[PDB]
């Protein structure tokens, strides 16, 4: 109610997140940015207790990982991490966010990451990102339920074909 | 139903090629598969719309209408067949070459579809004057080709019109153009 | 060291409108260069298909530009009549 509105004024970098010794190369900063509906990186305006901010991390980390809301967060990550001047996300940046966001949830994240490096030297479109999470959810260890004539992009099916012999 | 036919007819004049191509394809595929309870007024509008579309400025729509003209004549009253034949015959004499080609292709498709007697008699009556020694070589070639195709498709009928066909074909043997001579030889 | 003389010459030439052949009407960029929306985004599969599109009226336009124009309007911008694709 009072003394909290001046925190932004004095704030107006890890120093911005000294409440919990947070780091810019972490999940929590972009989770907070999603909670603050930031258009892009380091985009803040005037429109948006210290103990409350400190205790926020456990609870909304616990809550965000649940399905449904995590879908919205994953959809928002594409627009948050993309510059307004280009529709396609850069390869290196997309790989970095794949490492950061899908840590452990994707069964074959390590294998999928090594792909599209020596073969697909192009940017990633928006449709592949949207369907990647559904593909990860539906996939199995044997990878025998996949269909080549379905509604999947030409990248997912070629990755499946490439990774099929090695298992 | 009548609503579907009405909406197809209305959208056939949407000035947009994609709309004009989809509605014509739907009409063709509906006529090709047991069109149900088509009222005489619907036949009139469909015939008029197809005849007008034959003069469209895009080749795809004209070609689709030409293909659709075939399955159309399978189930229509004879009077519409007669007026379609008459319209094709008078458009064959038009100065525009595209109209001549479109009418010739449509007439060939109609002749191929037909296994009925008066239609062939009217076509032959028109072509008898068409083949006569005039100043239009292309019209003579098209009429000769059409009559040759008609004779090849069926020859049992037209028993009383054969002398007129021979009388019109005979003078064409001395035409200066050799293509006319070969075509009239094939027709004979 | 020799003498050569020509008796006759046969040549073939192509004619096109000079107003739009040098640069597209929709976008002032060069006809052989990429379009406006194909230059900001240059790491996509849509940047390897930006070619020239011709019509019946011998008007040259970028394929993406004419496709976008033919989404709300169905007339060629320079001659004001129905546009039909002829070659790519
Ligand atoms: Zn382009
Ligand atoms: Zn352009
Ligand atoms: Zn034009």
């Amino acid at each position: 109610r009072k003394k909290l509105e001046q925190l932004y004024n004095r704030y107006k970098i890890q120093q911005f997140c000294d409440d919990l010794a947070l780091d810019p190369a972490s999940i929590s900063v972009l989770i907070i940015a999603w909670k603050f509906r930031a258009a892009t990186q380091c985009e803040f305006s005037k429109q948006e207790s210290i103990e409350k901010l400190k205790a926020q991390i456990p609870k909304m980390e616990q809550e965000l990982k649940e399905p449904g809301r995590f879908k919205d967060f994953y959809q928002f990550t594409f627009n948050f991490a993309k510059n307004p001047g280009q529709k396609g996300l850069d390869l290196e940046m997309a790989i970095a966010y794949w490492n950061l966001v899908l840590n452990g949830r994707f069964k074959f994240l390590d294998l999928w990451n090594k792909f599209l490096l020596e073969h697909h030297k192009r940017s990633i479109p928006k449709d592949t990102w949207n369907l990647l999470l559904d593909f990860s959810t539906m996939i199995a260890d044997d990878m025998s339920n996949y269909d080549e004539e379905g509604a999947w992009p030409v990248l997912i099916d070629d990755f499946v074909e490439f990774a099929r012999p090695q298992i | 139903a009548s609503y579907h036919i009405s909406n197809l007819l209305e959208k056939m004049t949407s000035s947009d090629k994609d709309f004009r191509f989809m509605a014509t394809n739907d009409l063709m595929t509906e006529l090709q598969k047991d069109s149900i309870k088509l009222d005489d007024d619907s036949e009139r509008k469909v015939v008029k719309m197809i005849l007008k579309l034959l003069e469209d400025k895009n080749g795809e729509v004209q070609n689709l209408a030409v293909k659709c003209l075939g399955p159309l004549v399978s189930k229509v009253k004879e009077y519409q067949v007669e007026t379609i034949v008459d319209t094709l015959c008078t458009n064959m004499l038009s100065d525009k070459e595209q109209l001549r080609d479109i009418s010739s292709i449509g007439l060939k498709t109609v002749i191929g579809e037909l296994p009925a007697a008066n239609v062939c008699k009217k076509i032959t009556g028109r072509l008898t004057s068409a083949i006569a020694k005039q100043e239009d070589v292309s019209v003579q070639l098209e009429a000769l080709d059409i009559m040759a195709d008609m004779l090849s498709r069926q020859g049992g009928l037209l028993v009383n019109f054969h002398p007129s066909i021979l009388t019109c074909l005979l003078p064409q043997l001395t035409s200066p153009r050799l293509a006319v001579r070969k075509r009239t030889i094939i027709a004979l | 060291k020799k003498r050569f003389e020509v008796k006759k010459w046969n040549a073939v030439a192509l004619w096109a409108w000079d107003i739009v052949v040098d640069n597209c009407a929709i976008c002032r960029n060069h006809i052989m260069d990429l379009c406006i929306e194909c230059q900001a985004n240059q790491a996509s599969a849509t940047s390897e298909e930006c070619t020239v599109a011709w019509g019946v009226c011998n008007h040259a336009f970028h394929f993406h530009c004419i496709s976008r124009w033919l989404k709300t309007r169905q007339v060629c911008p320079l001659d004001n009549r129905e546009w039909e694709f002829q070659k790519y």
